[PDB]
């Protein structure tokens, strides 16, 4: 498709990209888990970065694979900074939200339908 | 070669030799204001809202009927239309009282979608208004008569369509009524199917009279099962319940009608239902249970049964979805021995390719037939659209009738030709006429219902008839090839439960004594307690308590026709999806969900959760009922002609008679029906 | 000028939440409301999706619901464009088609006749 | 079940009723035949409907106004 | 058991098919003139590859395929899951 | 007449606060099972 | 006619003609349609490319002065093949006239920022960014105004249902104020109004 692209190319450039700023996160996960004064086992923080990472695995294609990047390159402002409060940050990691079943006949006795 | 072009608004349009101004200027995407033209309906005058300005002439003509010639210049909108259309709709608001606070066609009337847009602005007269008084017709039709712009659109349609005559003209002057001169009430089939008619709000209707205005409602495009020919309709939903149902116009089936059954039935849908599991108790004692108990309490008693010791017969409106997932279930412990509720008698046919097995000659082609014989059955109060979609084009050209047995009253001249089994052979040669009529005849018709199939003589009958369908196909028969002998159901799923491989009728455990039944029939009074053995026990599985609730062991819920997102088909072979509306009540769950459930928590687990992963499966075991609304070319019945004549056996000698008579047993027949209490008020307004 | 041409379907992903796989929409003409003659609600080719469940909430009885989007409609201009916007956005269909009537024959002026059977009395 | 919250709470409800209070109504007659039914005052009430009462005994009192209205 | 079954799927139209559509010209009612119990099945259109399909022992699913055959090819080709 | 006679008030908790209710009919009427017999 | 209906005016509608007609003539490379609004405004379709081209002719010249930037806006039209849009709008002090520029685009074609032009177009890019999801390269900062920080759909686009996704609450289990999916307590009814018949015959769409 003729367009052009944002930054990348093809796929490498990119992905020298999402290689990239991983580390940004990696190297700076903890210095918050001290500055918000937020308590959790620091590999958590460095589990969620990599569960992230992973997430969107199936992409085909650059100028998405540079779009994604431009939400992931904002992100490293707001929390390498103080622009949330304790409670823009913790809400990833979701304490209260009750299970999904997930499965079939969990389902089945409670909720109609989905 | 045999068109005109006619400028409408100056650009040119072709239109055959014939047409009037309205169906021209509608060729362009323009509406000339309509009253008293319909399409279905025939065409009279007095409407006067349609006036077209025809282009050098100084007069102004109407553009209901009358042809359009080589070519004018049609001029809809200039300074000459537009001082008429503003000058009659001022003369039908100079009586037209006050309502439209309360008119409960408050929101769609063409009092109303005309007169702001095309027309007035405010009123001159400035005292006045006759108010005439009502009456009463039905239980039904609610009747204001004060208000009667007076189209005369509810008239012609009584003489015609639905063929009562009754309905009249009385007055002379500013004084005319319409309704009955006499107290006759005004009562049929299809004329429940008035109120869709008459464009401003005289007639009203009765059980939805009060309730909601149509703004608020959500139209979710559904599929009518109570009989044969299914319909299109559309439900409503005010606060996530049913308020009322409409036609959705379909062009083959329901041409714009739906009947009126299928109306006024939603009613018993919410009033006496079973909401929930109920456990067995030993004594009279029947209790509910949470979901996860009872299901077990059935779940290991399969575990003991097994070959045909355990069968279940599944007889009425259930989908097509829980027709394999309790098929595949119920087979795969190797015990089948499973029927309907239904009785279609079999020889050397009646599941292999069908061909006699569903109605041939779509409702479609009636419009071009020519000779018509049906034998056993009073078509009009079941299919009651494949009755009118005879009348409808007995008018309008030319058509012959004959039936076989007990002439009723049917709306057209038909003859009686003779009441007996008996009579259908001699016709194989010349004797009880028509003797080359059939013969003679250029696209032969010959229907046989499931009444007169239903006889212990069965398998005769069928075998009978389509020697004469054979007799004239062998012939020419037809053209042409034209599809003739062909067969009409009345019960809702079939020919899905049936051509799915079901056998057919009750008798596989009429042989033997089968332990455990599963009831999806149900409520049928063909297979009782009594004529089980002992107490081994049958599991009751469905949405009602009509008859077979208190008779059974354990019970389990479903969902209506209007909760699920189902498959149905008709009878010539289509298939239409009903789409979900009303999220069902209380603990109730879908059926083809509660057999999985059934399955994992027995030994077997089916290969499928989703939706989509039954219909694959629905896909293998049948080709056709993922194509949806196709019908696919398919004779076929050559090599069962013969083959179907394999066994010999004639008939008994008795008088054909039908089961419904007159009218008062069309009402209570379903389910929904039995406990519907609007039709609980029309049943005794007949006796009397 | 970069133009660098190749072909991948487009989809697009994490917006939205567990509504991508979990539905099917749905692609229809609408059907026109009977009680009234007005043709122009038809025309354009919307869309809709499943209906899932209202319950009754118990206080009063309005019946509130989850289910976030169960209102919208979107209006498309045509088939071709129709489909456009499914797969673009990445979530499961189903599709419906439009219908208009026969061509038809009526005539005014045949309702008195000779020998024919129409003949209409008390019009 | 639903009957624990107005525990105590005294439970406004309506003293008098409208379901019927019409009939205590002195039904008018007229000697004429189609009347004129604007109610409760000119310019505030219903607006103004004509109804015909010719049955034998009965009249009709338009249903906006429902005060019971015949000859 | 077996068997129990035969569903013998085919398509209306794409000729290459056509031995089944003349199967049944050739053995249908001959085939079937015997074997009074089996019950056949003549679906519609899998409009492509008219698998025949079997099901036996508890409801397992045998699925042979045909897909440009003569005449007495198929008939043949039954016989194979008919004699067990 | 149709009009009161002194007055009220528009308390906190009173012991009335009125605190409402729903005005309404029921809505699907569940089905009675059979008695006694079999 | 007169009373109740607004008194028309010609001149104003003579040279919005004119002046109009001849900025298709001097760069043709970008301008593919300009028309008159009935009531005398100007709207020039302009392809992707030129966006900072055509307005540095806008921006100065003796015939054309167009120096003030008054509002930039979008829309965002399914069914157009090329979802979203914008429009420019800009008030040319000497000559009084309103002269609004729109320009087409799609979510991943990127287009290029007009801020060396305009310091104005400083913030109404920030926020676009934020809502539809265009995405303007070469901005000296791009960043999060409007919404909150947590929303990830981009709202006013046609796909986001109007309640959003999660509804919040501040339960005392623990300290925080979190964020549990959205369940309301009353439908938000959909009432249906589009009444038939085609009220306008000048806007009667194409045949067909
Ligand atoms: S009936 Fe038709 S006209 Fe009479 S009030 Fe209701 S809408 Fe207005
Ligand atoms: S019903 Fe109302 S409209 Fe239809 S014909 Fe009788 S009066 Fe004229
Ligand atoms: S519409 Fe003109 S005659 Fe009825
Ligand atoms: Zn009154």
């Amino acid at each position: 498709t003729s367009v052009k692209p944002i930054f990348s190319r093809d796929m490498n450039e990119a992905k020298r990209r999402v290689r990239e700023l991983y580390r940004a996160w990696y190297r700076e996960v903890p210095n918050t888990v001290h500055l918000f004064q937020l308590d959790i086992s620091v590999k958590q923080g460095r589990d969620k970065v990599r569960e992230m990472f992973k997430k969107n695995a199936h992409i085909t294609d650059p100028r998405v694979v540079d779009l994604l990047v431009i939400k992931g390159k904002m992100e490293l402002e707001e929390t390498i900074k103080v622009w949330k409060q304790r409670t823009h940050v913790m809400r990833f990691f979701h304490e209260t939200e009750a299970p999904r079943p997930k499965d079939f006949l969990s389902k089945f006795y409670v909720g109609h339908d989905p | 070669s045999n068109l005109i072009e006619v400028f409408v608004d100056g650009q040119s349009v072709m239109v055959e030799p014939g047409t009037t101004v309205l169906q021209a200027c509608e060729k362009v995407g323009m509406q000339i204001p309509r009253f008293c033209y319909h399409e279905r309906l025939s065409v009279a005058g007095n409407c006067r809202m349609c006036l077209v300005e025809i282009e050098k002439a100084p007069k102004v003509v109407a553009a209901c009927a009358m042809p359009v010639m080589k070519g004018w210049n049609i001029l809809t909108n200039s300074e000459k239309t537009k001082k008429a259309r503003e000058g009659v709709m001022e003369f039908l608001l100079a009586n037209h009282p006050l309502d439209c606070p309360i008119c409960d066609q408050g929101g769609e009337c063409d009092l109303q979608d005309q007169s702001m847009m095309f027309g007035s602005d405010r009123s001159r007269f400035l005292e006045g208004k006759r108010a005439v008084e009502d009456k009463n017709i039905g239980p039904l039709v609610k009747t204001i008569m004060t208000r009667c712009i007076q189209c005369t659109r509810c008239i012609r349609f009584a003489s015609e369509i639905a063929g009562v005559d009754d309905l009249g003209t009385t007055g002379r002057g500013n004084d005319m009524q319409v309704g009955t001169y006499i107290e006759k009430m005004f009562m049929s089939e299809l004329s429940g199917n008035i109120i869709d008619i008459c464009p401003v709000g005289a007639l009203t209707s009765k059980p939805y009279a009060f309730t909601a205005r149509p703004w608020e409602t959500r139209k979710t495009e559904s599929i009518d099962v109570m009989d044969a020919v299914g319909s299109n309709i559309v439900v409503s939903t005010r606060t996530g319940e049913v308020m009322r149902i409409l036609p959705r116009m379909h062009e083959d089936i329901n041409e714009e009608w739906i009947s009126d059954k299928t109306r006024f039935a939603y009613d018993g849908l919410k009033r006496q239902r079973l909401t929930e599991p109920m456990v067995r108790n030993e004594k009279g004692l029947l209790t509910h249970t949470t979901w996860e108990d009872a299901l077990s309490r059935v779940a290991g008693m399969l575990q003991s049964f097994q070959g045909n010791d355990v069968a279940a017969i599944a007889g009425g409106l259930v989908d097509a979805e829980a027709l394999i997932a309790l098929k595949d279930l119920l087979n795969r412990v190797d015990s089948d021995t499973l029927c309907t509720e239904e009785v279609f008698p079999t020889a050397g046919a009646g599941t292999d390719l069908r061909s006699n097995y569903l109605l041939n000659t779509t409702i479609a082609g009636v419009e071009e037939a020519d000779v018509v014989l049906l034998v056993g059955t009073n078509p009009r109060f079941e299919a009651p659209l494949f009755n009118a979609r005879i009348r409808k084009s007995w008018l309008h050209n030319d058509l012959k009738v004959a039936l076989i047995g007990s002439p009723v009253d049917l709306t057209y001249r038909y003859d009686h030709l003779g009441d007996s089994p008996k009579i259908l052979q001699d016709i194989a040669s010349g004797s009880h006429p028509f003797s080359q009529v059939l013969q003679e005849a250029k696209k032969p018709m010959v229907i046989l219902g499931s009444s007169a199939l239903q006889r212990n003589d069965g398998a005769a009958i069928l075998a009978a008839v389509s020697n004469i369908a054979q007799k004239i196909r062998t012939s020419s028969g037809v053209t042409g090839d034209w599809k003739v002998m062909n067969i009409l159901h009345r019960i809702a799923s079939q020919v899905a439960a049936l051509d799915l491989g079901y056998k057919p009728g009750v008798e596989a455990i009429q042989k033997n004594p089968p332990k455990m039944l599963f009831l999806l029939g149900a409520d049928g009074g063909c297979i009782t307690r009594q004529d089980l053995p002992k107490d081994c026990f049958i599991v009751y599985q469905g949405h009602h308590g009509d008859v077979g609730a208190p008779i059974a062991d354990v019970i389990l819920p479903g969902a209506a026709y209007t909760e699920k997102s189902a498959t149905y088909v008709n009878t010539e072979g289509r298939a239409q999806q009903t789409k979900v509306a009303v999220t069902p009540p209380g603990l109730a769950r879908e059926d083809w969900k509660i057999i999985r459930a059934l399955s994992e928590i027995a030994g077997m687990t089916l290969p499928y959760d989703t939706l989509d992963q039954v219909r694959n499966r629905l896909e293998e075991v049948s080709p056709n009922l993922v194509r949806y609304d196709d019908v696919e070319g398919a004779n076929y019945f050559q090599q069962a002609s013969e083959l179907s004549k394999l066994v010999n056996q004639q008939l008994l000698a008795d008088p054909l008679v039908p089961p419904q008579l007159t009218i008062k047993d069309f009402y209570m027949t379903d389910s929904i029906s039995r406990a519907s209490q609007t039709m609980a008020k029309c049943v005794k307004a007949v006796t009397e | 000028i970069t133009v660098d041409e190749k072909l991948d379907i487009t989809t697009i992903t994490g917006v939205p939440e567990e509504h991508i796989k979990t539905r099917k929409a749905r692609i229809f003409v609408p059907a026109r409301n009977n009680m009234q003659s007005g043709v122009n609600n038809t025309k354009k080719w919307k869309m809709e999706f499943d209906t899932r469940e209202r319950w009754e909430n118990p206080l009063m009885g309005w019946a509130s619901t989850a289910d976030p989007l169960s209102n919208l409609v979107l209006t498309f201009s045509t088939k071709e464009d129709a489909v456009a916007f499914a797969e673009k956005n990445g979530w499961s269909y189903d599709v419906e088609e439009r219908k208009v009537p026969k061509p038809k024959s009526k005539s005014y002026g045949a309702n008195f006749s000779w020998n024919k059977r129409t003949r209409v009395s008390t019009k | 079940y639903r009957k624990v919250r107005f525990v105590g709470r005294q439970k406004e409800v309506n003293e008098n009723f409208a379901i019927d209070l019409i009939a205590e109504q002195p039904v008018s007659q007229v000697g004429s035949r189609v009347i004129s039914c604007d109610g409760g005052g000119g310019a505030l009430g219903h607006p103004r409907v004509y109804i015909n009462l010719d049955k034998e005994t009965k009249t009709g009192t338009c249903g906006y106004c429902g005060l019971q209205f015949r000859q | 058991l077996g068997l129990r079954e035969i569903r013998i799927h085919l398509c209306q139209r794409s000729p290459g098919s056509q031995g089944v559509r003349d199967f049944i010209e050739k053995r249908y009612v001959e085939l079937k003139k015997a074997n009074p119990d089996l019950p056949i099945l003549i679906r519609e259109c899998s409009d492509v590859q008219p698998k025949l399909w079997a099901r036996y022992a508890f409801g397992q699913e045998k699925n042979v395929s045909l897909n440009n055959f003569s005449a007495d090819q198929v008939t043949r080709a039954l016989e194979n899951v008919l004699s067990s | 007449k149709f009009i009161w006679t002194n007055h009220k008030f528009n308390l906190s908790g009173t012991p009335q606060q009125y605190v409402p209710y729903s005005t309404t009919r029921k809505k699907i009427q569940e089905w009675v099972p059979p008695s006694t017999p079999y | 006619t007169r009373p109740t209906v607004r008194p028309r005016n010609d001149v104003a509608h003579k040279q919005l003609s004119a002046f109009g007609e001849y900025v298709a003539e001097i760069l043709p490379k970008y301008v593919q349609q300009v028309q008159v609004s009935c009531f005398n405004e100007l709207e020039i379709c302009i392809h992707p490319d030129g966006v900072i081209p055509v307005l540095t002719f806008l921006r100065d010249h003796s015939n054309a002065q167009f120096k003030s930037l008054a509002d930039l806006t979008a829309v965002d039209i399914p069914t157009r093949q090329n979802r979203f849009e914008i429009v420019y709008n800009l008030l040319s002090l000497r000559f009084n006239s309103r002269i609004r520029v729109k320009t087409y685009t799609d979510e991943l074609t990127p287009i290029e920022s007009s801020v060396p032009v305009y310091k104005a177009a400083n913030w109404y890019e920030r926020e676009i960014w934020d809502m539809f999801g265009v995405f303007f390269a070469n901005h000296p900062d791009l960043r999060r105004i409007l919404t909150d920080y947590g929303f990830e759909g981009h709202p006013f686009r046609k796909d986001f249902p109007l309640s959003g996704y999660v509804e919040l609450r501040y339960d005392d289990e623990v300290k925080r104020v979190v964020a549990e999916p959205v369940e309301l307590a009353q439908e938000f009814r959909k009432f249906d109004l589009n009444s038939p018949w085609e009220a306008f015959p000048a806007y009667r769409q194409p045949p067909e």
